[PDB]
């Protein structure tokens, strides 16, 4: 039974072009997940102080 | 006296490393500036459109801009005319030129408060200590008209009358407008006015710390891979004797 | 003119190496990194540290001497 | 029903501490010395500065918890 | 077939200077710093170019253009504070590069050392005029003080200062020509750095043991490629934590006021990397004496290869000269602290003693110590 890095090498990491493809796909998915997580951390640090937390009080 | 008094450190809500500004306090401090500080001080590098998305909405800032009158021209006859203000307009001048400020303020020039916590040592702590630090002068020293004692001002003789007392304005959100609360709000507003990029800068810094915490051990591991091919190399000297 | 092939004359020297995929990148990182760092800092601390120690003393003395230089002398305003 | 400034209440609560009352004692010794002399150029701004430094240090330790 | 890397006339130079270059295997992290300097140069140039698309070199509009960059250009505050803190990072890496060259005996590469001290003079001039460029209170008064003390040269000094000013004082022509010169000098710095690399590549690099490393050399790629990449990443970490978290810890607050010729500041400083020289400049109560003290305080690095009296190149096996070197670093830090202090007691006597000790350690104490160290090993 092969392990996870062994199957990752056999399917993706062997060819350099597939290495580039999984790097690009992981780059876009990591970009989306990292911006979501880092943003959620940032409003969790500063709750009730940013404009998007007090925005509902003044809009009509 | 040439001796100076350093302002203390106050526990600001933006004092922390990733701590942003309290935007309700910036809104209240803008109200404090509009009703009190705008009579003498100028804000040449701040416009009304900077308030959109920070303290006010688009229509609230549009109403705030259209409350005042802006000189504009030239007309088709070549003459100047007053017009209602808009979002692209900057904050109105109290005086057309600094010599009018000198004439109206007994020879003193009220400085432009767009970088006033960036151009002073102490920052908003200095502004809070100056606004809440007006007191009677001690014995031995005497001061004339147009002068007021302030131990945080260098030279301890400021030409600015104390502008903030208890209930100098009425807030929109019903907050009690004491001297300390009004001074804290206007210090927060002046901190935003000097650094409008502050929350974005700290969010960028948080993302930078997370990315460097991800990337430094991985690049270190790649370096130690490509160098641990060499760091376990063994040598042997075999002379033929 | 100066490349690999004509750098030095070396005789009777054997080198052994292994693949980086064959060996660990962090072989006993802490357990041998800590005594090596301790050995290096104990071989260099007496040469490095005492100049910066006396910089700290000179800095503190100069700051406090300036502070008492701005201090009011109580000997003045004593005759009258 | 006057609106009470919390800064004032914190200010005398901080003047009840010991370094502030010692510096205030030196300030009264100075104004006793200076105000009882006819012609002098002595000004004691420096221990007024010491008293204000200690007092506003302990004020800034605990002022902002009472401000909305 | 044909190996394209070793035959193509553009790729051959790139190969010989970055891939198949024989480098010593044992050079520490200090040897990263020069490459960092090159990266910093590129970073400065790139950020400088993106400051130049919105900056106006007019005394009515220079401060307004800088505030417009910080407030209205998208991420313009980021590029401006990256430029300022990258100048500070440039001088940090420059000082550590020069300290590496002094400690490990790398000044025996004399042509490389002289091209280096020329690069150091050019970088200091570029940073001075760049700090004049935002036209704040501090910029105008620093330029006024530096040119006024440059007027100390007899019989030509007033004419030279009025020629540099283009007028009776620091005015619009001074700011515009300082913009032109600050724009053009980093490309001359890049060309001088290419000459610097050529003069190093005639003989290879030095190693921390100071011995002939010809028996143990490795290709530059991939070892020092990935080591320089790691150093670039660490330097970028320090630069972005300087920009995004403490953007004004190294600058002066008084530069955020507009330039008032009528109002003088209570205390006038250059930025921190000039400060020690400023202390030396005020350690002599004579204007020409202070000016020549500053010039020889920078040029003593050029005088350094003629003062080497030891039979060992590096200081790895030389403990007395190591102690003297760290005392030299110590009073360089002391002169940096004095340069930011006002001229009263005891800063005057501390700065005078620090300047005397600096020149006596570099000129007198190190060759005598090297003679003593050669005597201890039964060599002299
Ligand atoms: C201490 C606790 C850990 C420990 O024992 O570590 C042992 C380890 C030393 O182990 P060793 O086996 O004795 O030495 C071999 C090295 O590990 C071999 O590695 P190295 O140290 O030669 O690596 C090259 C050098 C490369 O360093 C650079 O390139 C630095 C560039 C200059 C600094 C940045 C420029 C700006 C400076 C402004 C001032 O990197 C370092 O010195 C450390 C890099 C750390 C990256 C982030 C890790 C998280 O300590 C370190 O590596 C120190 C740093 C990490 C802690
Ligand atoms: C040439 C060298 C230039 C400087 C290199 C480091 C620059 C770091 C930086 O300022 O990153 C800013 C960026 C903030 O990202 P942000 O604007 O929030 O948007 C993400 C998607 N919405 O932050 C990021 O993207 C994450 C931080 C990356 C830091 C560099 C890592 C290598
Ligand atoms: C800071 C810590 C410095 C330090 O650790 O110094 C000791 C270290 C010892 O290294 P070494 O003597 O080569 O021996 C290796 C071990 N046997 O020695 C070194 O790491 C040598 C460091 C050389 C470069 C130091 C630069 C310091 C800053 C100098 C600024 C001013 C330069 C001159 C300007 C004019
Ligand atoms: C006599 C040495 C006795 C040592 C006893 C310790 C135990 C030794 C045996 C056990 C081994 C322990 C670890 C050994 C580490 C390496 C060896 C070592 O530290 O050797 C001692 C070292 C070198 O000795 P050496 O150079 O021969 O002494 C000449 C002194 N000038 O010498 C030193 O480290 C001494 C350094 C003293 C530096 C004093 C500097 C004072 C002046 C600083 C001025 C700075 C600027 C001031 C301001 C100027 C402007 C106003
Ligand atoms: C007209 C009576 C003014 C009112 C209303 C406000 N300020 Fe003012 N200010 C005024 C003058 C004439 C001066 C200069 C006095 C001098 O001797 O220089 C000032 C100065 C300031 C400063 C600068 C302090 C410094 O160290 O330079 C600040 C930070 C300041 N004033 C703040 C301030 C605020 C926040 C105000 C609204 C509550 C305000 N001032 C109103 C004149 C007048
Ligand atoms: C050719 C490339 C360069 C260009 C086009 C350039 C351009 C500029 C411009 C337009 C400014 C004014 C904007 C501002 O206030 O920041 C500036 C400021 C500055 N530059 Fe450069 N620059 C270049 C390279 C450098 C280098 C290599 C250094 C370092 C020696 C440097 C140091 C500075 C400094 C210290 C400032 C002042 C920053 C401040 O306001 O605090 N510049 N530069
Ligand atoms: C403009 C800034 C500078 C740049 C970009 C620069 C660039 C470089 C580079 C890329 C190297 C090779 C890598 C290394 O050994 O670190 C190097 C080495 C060297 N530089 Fe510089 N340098 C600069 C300033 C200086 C100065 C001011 C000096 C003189 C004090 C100097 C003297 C040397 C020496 C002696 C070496 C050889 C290192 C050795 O073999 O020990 N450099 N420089």
């Amino acid at each position: 039974s092969p392990t996870i890095p062994s199957r990752l090498y056999s399917l993706l990491f062997r060819r350099t072009s597939t290495f580039a493809l999984t790097i690009a796909v992981g780059a876009l998915f990591f970009e989306r997940a990292f911006d979501q997580g880092a943003d959620a951390i940032y409003e969790h640090i500063n709750e009730g102080k940013l404009w998007k937390h007090i925005k509902h009080k003044y809009e009509n | 006296s040439d001796l100076e008094l350093h302002p203390p450190s106050y526990p600001w809500s933006h004092r922390g490393l990733l701590s942003s500004l309290d935007h309700t306090s910036i809104r209240r401090g803008f109200q404090v500036y509009k009703q009190v500080c705008s009579s003498c001080h100028s804000m040449d590098y701040v416009a009304y459109r900077h308030l959109v998305g920070v303290c006010y909405t688009e229509e609230e800032a549009k109403a705030l801009a259209e409350e005042v009158e802006v000189q504009d021209g030239p007309n088709d006859d070549g003459e100047m005319f007053m017009r209602p203000g808009k979002l692209s307009d900057y904050f109105p001048k109290p005086y057309p030129n600094p010599e009018a400020a000198r004439a109206a303020n007994n020879g003193a020039l009220p400085p432009d408060l767009s970088y006033i916590v960036r151009a002073r040592h102490g920052g908003e702590d200095y502004v809070f200590s100056l606004l809440t630090g007006y007191c009677e002068p001690p014995t031995g020293v005497s001061l004339r008209e147009g002068l007021y004692f302030n131990p945080y001002f260098p030279g301890q003789a400021i030409g600015m009358a104390p502008p903030i007392y208890t209930e100098v304005l009425e807030y929109d959100d019903g907050t009690p407008a004491t001297m300390s609360q009004v001074a804290k709000d206007v210090a927060t507003f002046l901190r935003w006015a000097s650094e409008p990029e502050h929350d974005h800068r700290k969010r960028m810094g948080l993302k930078m710390l997370l990315m460097m915490g991800l990337l430094l051990p991985l690049t270190y591991a790649m370096k130690r891979h490509k160098w641990s091919v060499l760091k376990s190399r063994k040598l042997a000297y075999r002379p033929p004797k | 003119g100066r490349e690999f092939g004509n750098l030095a004359r070396i005789r009777h020297v054997i080198s052994y190496s292994l693949s980086p995929f064959e060996q660990r990148a962090f072989p006993s990182y802490f357990s041998k990194g800590i005594p090596n760092v301790l050995r290096r800092t104990r071989e260099r601390i007496l040469r490095v540290a005492p100049p910066f120690v006396v910089v700290y003393l000179i800095y503190t003395w100069g700051n406090q001497e300036f502070e008492q230089s701005k201090r009011k002398n109580p000997a003045m305003y004593e005759n009258d | 029903e006057e609106l009470v400034d919390p800064l004032t209440t914190v200010r005398e609560h901080c003047e009840q501490l010991e370094k502030c009352v010692k510096a205030r004692e030196r300030l009264e010794l100075c104004d006793n010395r200076v105000s009882s002399r006819s012609q002098t150029e002595e000004d004691c701004t420096e221990e007024l500065f010491d008293f204000l430094h200690a007092r506003d240090h302990c004020v800034a330790h605990k002022l902002f918890k009472n401000l909305k | 077939m044909t190996n394209m890397r070793k035959t193509h006339p553009l790729f051959k130079i790139i190969n010989h200077s970055f891939i198949d270059l024989p480098a010593p295997s044992n050079i520490s992290s200090w040897w990263n710093f020069g490459s960092l300097l090159g990266v910093c140069l590129m970073v400065q140039i790139i950020t400088g170019l993106f400051l130049a698309m919105h900056y106006t070199s007019d005394t009515m509009t220079a401060f307004s253009s800088v505030t417009h960059i910080c407030r209205d250009v998208n991420y313009g505050w980021l590029i401006r504070y990256m430029h300022a803190n990258g100048a500070s990072m440039f001088f940090i890496c420059l000082f550590l590069h020069v300290g590496r060259g002094l400690y490990y005996g790398s000044y025996t590469f004399m042509e490389t050392w002289n091209i280096g001290v020329l690069l150091l003079f050019a970088v200091m001039a570029t940073a001075f005029m760049g700090y004049v460029l935002p036209w704040g209170q501090m910029s105008f008064w620093g330029a006024t003080v530096i040119t006024n003390l440059l007027s100390a040269i007899p019989y030509i000094g007033t004419t030279l200062v009025e020629w540099i000013w283009g007028g009776f004082s620091v005015d619009k022509a001074t700011l515009t020509r300082f913009f032109a010169f600050h724009f053009i000098l980093p490309f001359i710095i890049a060309a001088l750095a290419i000459v610097h690399l050529l003069f190093l590549h005639e003989t290879g690099s030095n190693n921390p043991t100071g011995l002939n490393s010809d028996a143990d050399k490795i290709p530059f790629h991939p070892y020092y490629t990935i080591k320089d990449i790691l150093g670039i990443l660490i330097m970028f970490l320090i630069l972005m934590t300087l920009v995004l978290f403490f953007p004004d810890m190294l600058g002066d607050p008084d530069n955020y006021m507009p330039a008032n010729p009528l109002n003088t500041p209570p205390h006038i400083k250059p930025e921190w990397y000039f400060l020690f020289a400023y202390a030396i400049l005020r350690s002599i109560p004579n204007k020409l004496g202070g000016v020549l003290a500053l010039i020889l305080s920078i040029l003593i690095l050029a005088l350094m290869p003629f003062l080497h009296t030891s039979k060992q190149r590096s200081l790895m096996f030389r403990p007395i000269t190591q102690i003297l070197y760290w005392i030299l670093v110590a009073n360089l830090l002391i002169l940096t602290w004095i340069g930011g202090q006002p001229v009263e007691h005891p800063f005057i006597i501390i700065g005078q003693l620090a300047s005397i000790s600096y020149f006596s350690i570099i000129l007198i104490l190190m060759p005598i110590s090297g003679i003593i160290e050669d005597k201890m090993l039964k060599l002299y």
